[PDB]
């Protein structure tokens, strides 16, 4: 049992997007669902959930009126659908499964998933420029994240990204 | 003749019984899956659970809550879970409603104790307690003691459905939508059910005497009263055989527990 | 709701007891969850409803308190337990997390081995503890004897 | 195979003592004079409904245990006895609960009311004679499963027990000496 999420990775500001997670190895329609972001070095946040009844569902402060989160319990899926974005919602997205009293556990979501960046900015999808040192790596100007580089690795730092890898 | 002392000979076990982790546990079960546990094999103190000031309701129904402390018990269970204000009428013989035909039934020849208490300050949050459920919809009646715990899809319609949901075909749980401003009756209330059967290993605490024979005295040897004369005895009882009768259907040989001896009754 | 969790910043060696606080602003209950974030994966869950272990944690991390004041510790640390830990409230929709608590592992002082490179970059290898000197990138722990790493622009 | 036993399978249905007493009975029995299902030595998955008489001739320590559960939480017995909640040579069996402790073995099982229930007795024999004897209880097992198929262990005979009437009578030091059926 896993929970796998699709979705996007780049969009303009003011647009859509609409993710999914589909789970696989359990019953699906006995838990509520939940979405936990995380913006770059920062703590968790939580954005939306949803229950049995299909219209019994809450949202954040910030994004409600703006997401709309669904289940469906036939396909075993669980959507949410992001409506005029802002700068700030770039994040890493995770679904989460809290289950109800049986014994067991409760109300603390156990299993998680495993995480679809989503990036906004009005950048346009660009390759590197790859400068060599004199011993190490200027890979500078691209967008958006990951990159791997084949010894220290730097993290990368937005522009008005560009990193550096060096070899000792 | 008329009798001259009592004679109590329980088995020598010392340990407690576990009570706080059936009556203390952090949160409970909710009721379409109760919980169940056994107790085996440990001293019962029942006194002092039923003088605390605590359970507004305990209503023991085929023994007295009086006098617990002095029977033996063979099978003891005890069975949590979670029901509202107005509903803790239903667990009890011979009614009727959803939290007895659906989710928990009790027989009628049952044998145990029922006790409630009310847990406002520990089950309920601000928002919506989504997470105590009890089912709403189910074909037929239940057995005594039958769980239920398949979350199918209904059908209450000639057509037929699958797995989706639409018109007239319903998900059959549903939750209690407990709140720290319902008023009294709406409110969570935290039932526990002890059943037992009437070979004994769990019983109370009754401090053990010693044996005295070959006079008319009075006798509990395992709950088994009466009164009678302990002689010295000659039958040849093999070793899972505890009791023993006549073909007047009454006690008239008992081994006693804590020396392990064939003992007979002969009638004053 | 509003949940504040200290220290920080935390430093330890291999078997200690470690003490985080996370007080929350107004009173709830026994709802509160702790989780255990290793740096690249998912969270994890360890203790659920202030106090019960879940299963598959070891009985070494064990939490405790009710009403607003609650308390994380563990015994006696292995070398797999540095992470981040959060608290979160189960009580009130949305529910807030907190702010972490950031376990280090803890060394001697060791010197920075300052490097140029030419068009520039000055590479600051291999220190302890983490100090100063457009902008600066720091990286995580280097476990094999955890030391930084450092770079500017 | 279909032999048959003519009078076996009665076994002590109450922890009560008696003597001299002809006393009557309801449960479950094997009835007298019933088409037992011989078998002979592979190792067949049975079916399981009430309870199940297992009796084995033997000679050099074959039969050792069974195997009792639905799809194969499931029951195991190998013999010493190791209980927990094929053939065995070597263990090579397969790939939450514990117990330790000329032939004619002869068992019976029961699984009722949450409880799993074992009567034995073993005699010696020079196939099933006309000889009554009685089967002690041996062990009581809390395990209370939905056992519903078996298979016997290797390195016999097979019956079904059901519900029955019997009146039986014991001698003066406490013994069954004879049963007579009532509902045959
Ligand atoms: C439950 O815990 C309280 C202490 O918080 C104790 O006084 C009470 O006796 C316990 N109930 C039991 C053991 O049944
Ligand atoms: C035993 O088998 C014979 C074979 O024909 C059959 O006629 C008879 O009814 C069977 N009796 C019992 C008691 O099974
Ligand atoms: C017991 O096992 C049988 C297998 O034949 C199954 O059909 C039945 O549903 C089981 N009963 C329960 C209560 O699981
Ligand atoms: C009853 O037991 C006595 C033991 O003294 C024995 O001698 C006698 O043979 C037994 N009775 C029968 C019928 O075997």
């Amino acid at each position: 049992q896993l929970l796998e999420e699709s979705g996007g990775g780049a969009v303009q500001p003011g647009r859509s997007l609409r993710l999914s997670c589909e789970a696989s190895g359990f019953s699906f329609n006995s838990y509520g669902m939940h979405w936990v972001r995380q913006a770059p070095g920062k703590g968790l946040e939580w954005v939306a959930a949803i229950w049995y009844s299909g219209s019994d569902r809450d949202y954040a402060d910030s994004v409600k009126g703006r997401f709309s989160i669904s289940r469906d319990n036939s396909k075993n899926t669980l959507y949410l659908q992001m409506n005029s974005l802002r700068a700030e919602d770039t994040a890493v997205y995770y679904c989460a499964r809290d289950p109800h009293c049986t014994g067991g556990v409760c109300d603390a979501f156990d299993l998680w998933g495993q995480g679809t960046m989503v990036t906004v900015s009005s950048a346009s999808t660009k390759g590197p420029s790859v400068f060599p040192g004199a011993l190490g790596c200027l890979v500078k100007d691209y967008f958006p994240e990951p990159v791997t580089v084949s010894v220290h690795t730097f993290p990368a730092v937005l522009q008005s990204y560009s990193l550096s890898s060096v070899v000792t | 003749v008329q009798p001259t002392e009592s004679i109590v000979r329980f088995p020598n076990i010392t340990n407690l019984c576990p009570f706080g982790e059936v009556f203390n546990a952090t949160r409970f079960a909710s009721v379409y899956a109760w919980n169940r546990k056994r107790i085996s094999n440990c001293v019962a103190d029942y006194s002092v659970l039923y003088n605390s000031a605590s359970f507004s309701t305990f209503k023991c129904y085929g023994v007295s809550p009086t006098k617990l402390n002095d029977l033996c018990f063979t099978n003891v269970y005890a069975d949590s879970f979670v029901i509202r204000g107005d509903e803790v009428r239903q667990i009890a013989p011979g009614q009727t409603g959803k939290i007895a035909d659906y989710n928990y039934k009790l027989p009628d020849d049952f044998t145990g104790c029922v006790i409630a208490w009310n847990s406002n300050n520990l089950d309920s949050k601000v928002g919506g307690n989504y997470n105590y459920l009890y089912r709403l919809f189910r074909k037929s009646n239940l057995k005594p003691f039958e769980r239920d715990i398949s979350t199918e899809i209904y059908q209450a319609g000639s057509t037929p459905c699958n797995g989706v949901e639409g018109f007239n075909c319903y998900f059959p749980l549903q939750s209690y939508g407990f709140q720290p401003t319902n008023g009294v009756g709406y409110q969570p209330y935290r039932v526990v059910v002890l059943s037992f059967e009437l070979p004994a290993t769990v019983c109370g605490p009754k401090k053990s005497t010693n044996l005295v024979k070959n006079k008319c005295v009075n006798f509990n040897f395992n709950g088994l009263t009466g009164t009678g004369v302990l002689t010295e005895s000659n039958k040849k009882f093999l070793p899972f055989q505890q009791f023993g009768r006549d073909i007047a259907d009454t006690t008239d040989a008992v081994r006693d527990p804590q020396t392990l001896e064939i003992l007979d009754i002969t009638p004053c | 709701l509003q949940m504040t969790q200290s220290p920080s910043s935390l430093s330890a060696s291999v078997g200690d007891r470690v003490t985080i606080t996370c007080r929350a602003s107004q009173s709830i209950s026994s709802y509160l969850n702790w989780y255990q974030q290793k740096p690249g994966k998912a969270p994890k869950l360890l203790i659920y409803a202030a106090s019960s272990l879940q299963s598959g944690v070891p009985s070494r991390f064990s939490g405790s308190g009710s009403g607003t004041d609650f308390t994380l510790t563990i015994s006696s640390l292995q070398p797999e337990d540095f992470a981040t830990y959060y608290c979160q409230q189960s009580y009130s929709t949305p529910y807030t997390f907190g702010q972490g608590t950031k376990l280090e592992i803890k060394r001697t002082v060791a010197a920075p081995s300052v490097f140029i490179f030419p068009p520039v970059v000055c590479l600051l290898n291999n220190f302890y503890p983490r100090e100063a000197k457009s902008q600066e990138s720091v990286t995580e722990q280097d476990s094999k004897d955890s030391t930084y790493s450092l770079s500017s622009t």
